[PDB]
């Protein structure tokens, strides 16, 4: 459960980046 | 502006992939409850 | 030209059924929460 | 021609995002309640 | 809880909305 | 429970498909 909690929080973080540099190529486009 | 739209897939693709990754884990997170319970 | 506007539009749909199979997916662990939190 | 084509993948691509997002909201819904229900067992 | 199942359903309304806009959207393309 | 995990394994199998298949296409575009 240390590690669901390590990868949880990890991936969460990188898709919230994905997101954030979508929302920027979206305005751009 | 094409450029922009493949890369856009791109982006895309890749937070499916991540969003993916989280399914997995609560997934199962979930499993180890049930057979817990 | 048009041959890459196809294969985009055609992309567009793996990733539409991407999330739709990922919703699915969602509402299984949902229903799977509601299940475990009411038995206890 | 192709204009109407170009300006319906943007307009795709905005709705596949917002629905990524939606989607991604749901599942931190999903993982508070695990935790929920972990901290219940423990 | 109760609460959380609250905006559990807000957010599947606010996808399945999302997901019918695409699918119409991809048959126009 | 049982048909719920035949769902998940359902849809897993379905996603990473999509995913596969997914990635090849824009390993074109």
């Amino acid at each position: 459960w240390e590690e669901w909690d390590k990868k949880i929080e990890e991936y969460t973080k990188k898709i919230e980046e994905l997101i954030k540099k979508s929302e920027e190529q979206q305005k751009k486009n | 502006l094409l450029s922009g739209i493949v890369q856009q897939q791109n982006n895309l693709l890749r937070a499916i992939e991540a969003q993916q990754h989280l399914l997995q884990l609560t997934v199962w997170g979930i499993k180890q409850l049930q057979a817990r319970i």
